[PDB]
């Protein structure tokens, strides 16, 4: 296909222009709300902590997806780890209220609790990144998921549920020095 | 047809060597009238219209990656610089054009690109700004871009002094060339107009 | 919707299981579904 | 009498990508409306197709270049989505979480010249079965190709067709395979007139039924 | 055989909030009837809209009183649920057992000076984007108000409305926000009219579109 | 009725579940619901 | 309340061979079509009946030769899936994993002499019931037996029969059993003429009722 | 389908349980089949 780059208009030339056949694609996998749908480890914890998928790690399969987006909107699953009961407060709760029982508490339940939380806060959609200020670099404080508690929190899992996402932003992988190609173990039956 | 002419407001902007416009992520606005205004918003026909900024001199020792922005809104002395120091919350699209004028004599390419959210690109990260709303400027075909965005951000309406959801970016693809019968470098300015422009809560007077 | 694959109906109400949308789209979609293909000018085949 | 049921051993434990989901706990949340939200993407290949990136060259540069009027070859890179040329891409930002893919990868030339300079490129998809690329025009013309010149149209699109034994290739490349397992791409200029300082801007996008199947998490973390 | 099932591990532990019930284990008990009991109410909001309570000024006084007759600020308080005036209101008790809250507030001033007394007020709505709420009326005229005189009606009502960023707000204020995140209500004296140790009572209640969200547990236990 | 959202039935008969009312309402709902709006008198508007 | 169950002993444990499926983990894999793939074989009893694979005479031979022309035994065997015999036959290396059988095993002879080689067998199935096999064709002929000679067609089959008491027969041969509990197959020779150093290639296959039942995994390992 | 005896359904969508196959035969059933039984010439019985 020949055409005015300048534009910038989408162009997709096919294998037909000298005589192939374009065949059938099945992509559910690169589907948004399939792939983000899998639980990924938060991994920086404290006892009290506050739900922010920004502490998933930026290479991860979900981290890195979420980062390739500009805004998001989503529900959530967590599987959490903890010594003592879980207490979870939403979105734009006192601290204080973390101590409370009235609250969504659960009790320790071996080996962990999974619970599913609906999104809590104030905005229409969240951000992985935001130019400017809040107050009156960093996320605004009101970009999370709300709070848990516990005696310990030994780990914690989450899970984007009916993820949306929107404005794609960069997304890359593992720089090359190689000159041709980066080249790994692939997995290979053992003998 | 190479010839577009763009109207905002009483201010026209007429260029011969356009291709076309490129309208990014939708091609209208989301409701301006939704529950935080409390139906008090109105709208400010009077502010959309052009104003201009020079954005920067492209000259042959820029390399590939070399980035110029311009976060929106900027400084403005007029009617919409008004709005923002009268009233509590806005929201406004924006109607683009970006012209690097030389001389088809003159190689060399820029990718003109909006960008929701502006952080620093590292420059692996360079190589995939055209996954945003843009358009490239090369010489020997156009002098002029032109981009046309809506509102956008987690809040429905903003306030301008602590965020600016928008940000013009402007880098070279491929350095400036020069001949004997070349410009000797380009100034890249840019013809800004914000469209739909909404305000509500009106301040009290500084005296 | 998504990565569930239950036959059977969930044992809970949607209104618990999950926040429930209001009112007052797929753009990519579009854009690609958009792309021109084929050639341009003049084929001598 | 109740129910009688047999707990089952084996079954149980959590997995972290099951399709099952969670019991809830705070009910009748209502959101804010996000109707119409823009720049909604629902599959990630409708943005690789839409949105092509650009190939890194020696030096980190999204062109090649070349300063004789004579034919050579400016690239040559493996068709793989592991390879050194693609490693900025948001195509191999994407693929590096599937195990899998199959379908057209499509590449753009953009000619960035002054209106005097004149070129005419050629390039060439060789398959795996020879030791080293072909170096020049004429070797590789026995290839699946496409030659073009410059001109009002700067830009020119080709497909990089899917040629393999198996149905799926792999996404990453082992440490084992020293020629690329799915061949060569290589980009000649075939003459010029003028054009010793211009440039060729080359990026890539994913074709109509280009596909990514198979979703991991590899990276260290 | 019998139904295999899968004990599934993250699941069964007792949430406070859950939403199942218990087993029963003492069944028919029939209760005496109380039908038509007075004084029913089903909705926290309709008491809240219904029943206004009493702001908390300078001293402990529910009212505002000036005795020069020039124009002066009488009051001015930040739009928070948690503000210092509001801390003895009903709707600030109710509000602090939601994390988030929209819509209408509604003020109501109440004039009880003598026949003899006049006096013309105006109440303002300062949003938040200025350091300092405004000192005087005509400063504070560019801003959404509202002005009246008093006579024989000895009330008036006005709505503070909603105008934020985001689709809710927070009832609590945070250590951090030094200004407040809504701005403020000013209530200004025009002048008066021999009502030197006249007074105006205010109080307050939820508008019709005020919704509290998200149940929270906060005070110290 | 209350924080209960299991999309199936009770296991248990409600004489079991719950105590059962006999017979021989919502006062705050018509005051809310009658309030006065509007203004009073003459607009100019 | 919930639902009560008995979580039952006994019950739960997994088994080898159960008849239940595993919970899924990664859905929606397409795989690469084999629409047509040839040769394929759903019931290994239909290659055992079409494809007659060789027994084992002294020394490794799949046939059997004699240099006198006088008429003798040329072989006997045990009709069991475990006899010498048979024990490279794929016949029997699909049996050893079945407990048992019932109905007709085929066997196939083959002459394969020079065309002025000619000879005249016979086949006898001789019943348990008798202390040795008879060593003569005189005396085989009270059994149940086929006579053929050699000619144009150089292929004779004849089906051994399931002669038995019990409805089933076990594959495999218990240590205690001394003479063969299903009895033996005796070939002959008859007479030839001028058939001295040629052959009679033997092969068995399964006959239309051949049927194995009740799977086991018996070998060593 | 194999060594399977539930009566009842699974819990899962087929699309999780298994692989979906796609399309663009019973080779030794047919060679069985076709096989000669009988005898070949003239009987007499």
């Amino acid at each position: 296909t020949t055409t005015t780059g300048e534009s910038a208009d989408p162009v997709t030339t096919t294998v037909e222009n000298y005589g192939g056949e374009t065949q059938v694609q099945r992509r559910q996998h690169t589907d948004v709300t399939f792939i983000m749908d899998r639980f990924v480890k938060i991994q920086n914890l404290n006892p009290t902590h506050v739900i922010d998928l920004m502490q998933t790690h930026q290479h991860g399969l979900v981290g890195a997806l979420l980062r390739a987006a500009t805004y998001y909107f989503s529900d959530l699953e967590i599987v959490v780890r903890h010594d003592g009961n879980l207490t979870w407060v939403p979105n734009g709760a006192p601290e204080a209220a973390l101590s409370n029982t009235g609250n969504p508490t659960a009790y320790l339940k071996a080996p962990f609790t999974r619970l599913a939380l609906p999104y809590t806060a104030p905005h229409r959609v969240l951000a992985t990144v935001y130019n400017g200020t809040s107050k009156y670099a960093q996320l605004p404080a009101s970009f999370n998921f709300g709070a848990i508690q516990a005696t310990t929190i030994h780990e914690l899992l989450v899970r984007m549920k009916r993820a949306e996402l929107y404005c794609p932003r960069p997304l890359l992988a593992v720089e090359v020095s190689s000159q041709d190609r980066h080249k790994q173990k692939i997995i290979a039956p053992a003998k | 047809d190479r010839i577009l002419t763009t109207r905002n407001g009483h201010t026209t902007s007429t260029t011969q060597s356009s291709v076309g416009v490129t309208y990014g992520y939708s091609t209208q606005e989301d409701h301006v009238s939704g529950p935080n205004t409390s139906g008090l918003e109105t709208r400010v026909v009077q502010a959309e219209r052009f104003f201009k900024k020079h954005l920067f001199d492209w000259t042959p020792d820029k390399a590939f990656g070399h980035l110029e922005k311009l976060e929106l809104p900027t400084d403005h002395k007029g009617v919409y610089g008004h709005l923002v120091d009268s009233f509590a919350y806005m929201r406004n699209g924006w109607d683009v054009e970006v012209s690097a004028v030389g001389n088809q004599f003159n190689g060399g390419c820029l990718l003109v690109a909006m960008v929701p959210e502006w952080k620093e690109f590292t420059p692996r990260e360079k190589y995939q700004l055209t996954l945003f709303p843009h358009q490239f400027i090369s010489p020997r075909t156009n002098m002029t871009a032109h981009i046309v965005v809506p509102y956008l951000g987690v809040n429905r309406y903003d306030q301008y002094k602590k965020h600016k959801p928008w940000t013009l970016v402007v880098m070279v693809v491929s350095p400036l060339t020069t001949n004997t019968v070349s410009a000797g470098q380009i100034k890249v300015y840019a013809n800004i107009a914000p469209t739909h422009v909404h305000v509500a809560g009106e301040l009290p007077s500084k005296e | 919707s998504g990565n569930t694959g239950s036959i059977i109906n969930n044992y809970y109400m949607q209104q618990y299981q999950n926040s429930m949308d209001t009112q007052l789209n797929d753009w990519f979609s579009k854009l690609a579904s958009s792309a021109f293909s084929g050639l341009f000018g003049a084929l001598l085949a | 009498g109740i129910v009688p049921v047999a707990c089952s051993d084996g079954y149980g434990g959590l997995v972290t990508t099951d399709p099952k989901t969670a019991d809830p706990v705070y009910g009748m949340v209502y959101n804010p409306p996000r109707t119409n939200y823009p720049g909604r993407f629902t599959n990630l290949l409708d943005v690789a197709e839409a949105c092509p990136t650009f190939l890194c060259f020696d030096e980190g540069k999204p062109y090649v270049v070349t300063r004789t009027d004579e034919q050579r070859l400016l690239a040559k890179f493996d068709v793989s989505l592991a390879a050194k040329h693609m490693s900025n891409t948001y195509l191999s930002g994407i693929a590096q979480y599937y195990a899998q893919y199959s379908g057209t990868i499509n590449l753009h030339f953009m000619f960035t010249g002054s209106t005097d300079s004149k070129a005419r490129y050629m390039v060439a998809y060789v398959p795996p079965g020879v030791e080293t690329p072909p170096d020049t025009p004429e070797k590789a013309a026995h290839c699946i190709h496409a030659e073009w010149d410059t001109g009002l149209n700067s830009k020119f699109t080709f497909s990089i067709p899917y040629v393999s034994a198996a149905d799926y290739a792999y996404t990453a490349s082992d440490v084992a395979e020293t020629t690329n397992v799915q061949g060569w791409v290589c980009i000649y200029q075939i003459t010029h007139g003028k054009a010793e300082q211009d440039t060729l801007v080359v990026s890539v996008s994913a074709g109509k039924d280009f596909e990514l199947r198979l979703p991991i998490d590899p990276r260290s973390q």
